[PDB]
C-alpha cells in the first residue's frame, strides 16, 4: 500500500482520490492520503471551496515513483511533484503515519469498483493523450480541449485523443460510401483496431479513461471521445464477440458509479437510445441495458 | 447553412450552384399478386440536376436494371443519386464543378456529404423552398426519354428553352417553378392550359411552347388561377 504525503492544505478544497472524495478546511492539519492499493492508476483531484471553476487533478501510478502535493499559492493550486530521495520520502510518511494525519484509501474488500472502471487503462498510455514527458504523473481539468475540438486552443495542454469522425476519409473507403457509412466494421476493425490502437486492450483504455475525465472533471470533450468509441462499436455489425461482452462490462460499472444528479450533463441521449435501441448490436448490452432502463429511464 | 426566401436572391449570382431532386429516382406501381398479397414493380427513373441561373438540367435516367436483386431500395435510392451526383461532378471540367449543391430533401444530405468528401470546398445545403421538381416528369419530352430507356442514360436539357434571351435567371426560374407547380397540382389542366391553342407550338428543339411575351403572361395567369382553384376545391374555400 502506497501514500501520497501532502506538505499542508493552506485553502480549503474537496479531494478525491478515484471515485471517493471528502473536505478539507484551511489550514486543516491534513498531510495526505495512504493505504493507496498497488497495481491500478489513480487520480486525485481537487476542487477549491471558495471557486469550484476548473476541477483539475493528477492521474499517477505509484510504482512509478514517490509523488507528493504540494499548494503553490503563486499558481494558485495544489501541485503534484515526484521525490527523488526515497530514504526522505519513507522518513516523512513514516512520522505522518505515526501523527495519524492521513486519510486511508476506503476500499471496502469486496469492492471492485475501480478495477471495474480502469482495467484497461494504463499509465504509459494516459502520458501519451496527456502530454508532459518530464514528468510520470498526468494533470487533467474541466477547461482542457482535445485535438478535435482543437481543430473545429493551445496544443501543449491538450487532450490527444485518437479522432474519430464518421463522415470521414479516414472512416469510408472510395467506392464503398454506403456500406462503410452504414456499417463501420472497416473503420472500427481495420482503422481503429488493426491500425491505430493494435488491439482491443488499447481501445477500452482510452475509452475508460475518457469516461473517468468526463465525470470526475466534467471535461465536455472527453465526453464527446467517450460517446464516439461506444458508437463506433454500437454502428458496426462485426464486432468480435469478446469485445461486445467486455463493452457491456465496461459500460455496466460507468453507469452504476455516474452520480444520478450529473445525467443530465454526462449522458447523450441520441447516442444511448441509439446504441442500446437501433444500432446493430442493440441486443448485444445486455447488463448495460438493464442498468439504463432501471436508473434513468428518462434520457430514454 | 439552408436556403429560403431570404436568400433567394443567391440563387441567379455568379457562383456554380445546382438543385438535386431525387423524388423521381425510384419510381413503383404497386399491385395485387396472384395470392392476393401485394408486390411493387419498378418503372424508370430520373435524377433531376438543375443550374438555376442558366437552366442546364443534367437528367441521369436511373433504368430498373440497376435495382435488380437489390434489398431496401428506397434507402439505395439515396446513395445511388449521391454516386452519380458525385460521378456528374468528376466529369465537369473544373471551372464548371459547383461551389454548393442544393439538395430539395434533407435525407440527401449524408448520403451527398459522403460521397463528397474528396471536394470539400463544395457545400451541401438543405433548402427551405418547396420546389415542384417531383413534376418534371410532367414534361413530356422528359417523361418520353426516361420510359423509352433501356440501359442507363445521361440526357441534357435547357429547361428554360430560349427564355434567358428575353427575362432573367430570376424571372426563369419563377416562371418555372410556376408550371411545375400547376403540373403537379392539376396535370391535365396544366396541359390543357399550355397546349389549348394550336397556333402556338413546341419546336423540335424546346419543351415548352414558343409564347410571345403577352402570351406568357397570360398564361402564368391561368396557371395561378389554376392553382387558386385547386386550393379552393382542396380546402372548401
Ligand atoms: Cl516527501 C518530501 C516532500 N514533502 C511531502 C510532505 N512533506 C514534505
Ligand atoms: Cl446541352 C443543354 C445544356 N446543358 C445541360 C447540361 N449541360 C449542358
Amino acid at each position: 500500500m502506497n501514500t501520497v504525503p501532502f506538505t499542508s492544505a493552506p485553502i480549503e478544497v474537496t479531494i478525491g482520490i478515484d471515485q471517493y472524495s471528502f473536505n478539507v478546511k484551511e489550514n486543516q492539519p491534513f498531510h495526505g492520503i495512504k493505504d493507496i492499493p498497488i497495481g491500478h492508476v489513480h487520480v486525485i483531484h481537487f476542487q477549491h471551496a471558495d471557486n469550484s471553476s476548473m476541477r483539475y487533478g493528477y492521474w499517477f501510478d505509484c510504482r512509478m515513483g514517490n509523488f507528493y502535493i504540494q499548494y503553490d499559492p503563486k499558481d494558485g493550486l495544489y501541485k503534484m511533484m515526484e521525490e527523488r530521495d526515497g530514504a526522505k520520502f519513507e522518513n516523512i510518511v513514516h512520522n505522518f503515519k505515526e501523527r495519524q494525519m492521513m486519510v486511508s484509501y476506503p476500499k471496502i474488500d469486496e469492492d471492485d469498483t475501480w478495477y471495474n472502471l480502469t482495467e484497461f487503462v494504463q499509465m504509459d498510455k494516459i502520458r501519451k493523450i496527456v502530454r508532459k514527458d518530464e514528468n510520470q504523473f498526468s494533470y487533467v481539468d474541466s477547461s482542457m480541449t482535445t485535438v478535435q475540438e482543437n481543430e473545429l486552443s493551445d496544443p501543449a495542454h491538450s487532450l490527444n485523443y485518437t479522432v474519430i469522425n464518421f463522415k470521414s476519409r479516414e472512416a469510408i473507403r472510395p467506392g464503398h460510401e454506403m456500406e462503410d457509412f452504414l456499417d463501420k466494421s472497416y473503420y472500427l476493425n481495420t482503422v481503429m483496431l488493426q491500425g491505430i490502437f493494435k488491439n482491443s486492450s488499447n481501445y477500452f483504455g482510452e475509452l475508460q479513461f475518457a469516461f473517468l475525465n468526463a465525470m470526475f472533471f466534467g471535461n465536455y470533450g472527453s465526453s464527446l471521445q467517450w460517446h464516439a468509441m461506444i458508437e463506433l462499436i454500437c454502428s458496426s455489425a462485426t464486432v468480435p464477440k469478446h469485445m461486445l461482452d467486455k463493452l457491456d462490462e465496461i459500460l455496466y460499472y460507468q453507469i452504476k458509479t455516474l452520480p444520478e444528479q450529473y445525467s443530465d450533463i454526462l449522458l447523450n441521449e441520441r447516442v444511448w437510445n441509439i446504441c442500446l435501441y437501433s444500432s446493430f448490436q442493440k441486443n448485444s448490452l445486455h447488463n448495460t441495458e438493464k442498468i439504463m432502463e432501471n436508473k434513468y429511464p428518462e434520457l430514454l | 447553412g439552408a436556403m429560403n426566401s431570404s436568400n433567394y436572391a443567391e440563387l441567379f449570382n455568379n457562383d456554380i450552384k445546382l438543385f438535386v431532386d431525387d423524388t423521381n429516382v425510384y419510381r413503383v406501381t404497386v399491385h395485387k399478386t396472384f395470392e392476393g398479397n401485394v408486390a411493387t414493380k419498378a418503372i424508370n427513373g430520373c435524377i433531376f440536376t438543375l443550374n438555376p441561373k442558366t437552366g442546364h438540367l443534367f437528367l441521369k435516367i436511373i433504368h430498373t436494371s440497376v435495382w435488380a436483386g437489390q434489398k431496401r431500395l428506397s434507402q439505395l435510392a439515396k446513395w445511388k443519386t449521391a454516386e452519380e451526383v458525385s460521378a456528374l461532378v468528376r466529369s465537369l471540367p473544373k471551372e464548371e464543378q459547383p461551389k454548393q449543391i442544393i439538395v430539395t430533401r434533407k435525407a440527401m444530405l449524408d448520403p451527398l456529404e459522403v460521397h463528397m468528401l474528396d471536394f470539400p470546398n463544395i457545400a451541401i445545403r438543405p433548402t427551405e423552398l418547396r420546389l415542384p421538381f417531383s413534376a418534371a416528369m410532367s414534361i413530356d419530352k422528359l417523361s418520353d426519354v426516361v420510359m423509352k430507356a433501356t440501359e442507363p442514360q445521361m440526357v441534357l436539357f435547357n429547361i428554360y428553352d430560349d427564355w434567358l434571351d428575353r427575362i432573367s435567371s430570376y424571372t426563369a426560374f419563377s416562371r418555372l417553378t410556376l408550371l411545375l407547380r400547376a403540373l403537379k397540382t392539376n396535370e391535365e389542366s396544366a396541359k390543357m392550359i399550355l397546349l389549348s391553342d394550336p397556333t402556338i407550338t413546341i419546336k423540335s428543339y424546346h419543351l415548352w411552347p414558343s409564347f410571345t411575351d403577352e402570351q406568357w403572361i397570360t398564361i402564368e395567369s391561368q396557371m395561378r388561377d389554376l392553382i387558386l382553384t385547386e386550393y379552393g376545391r382542396k380546402y372548401n374555400v
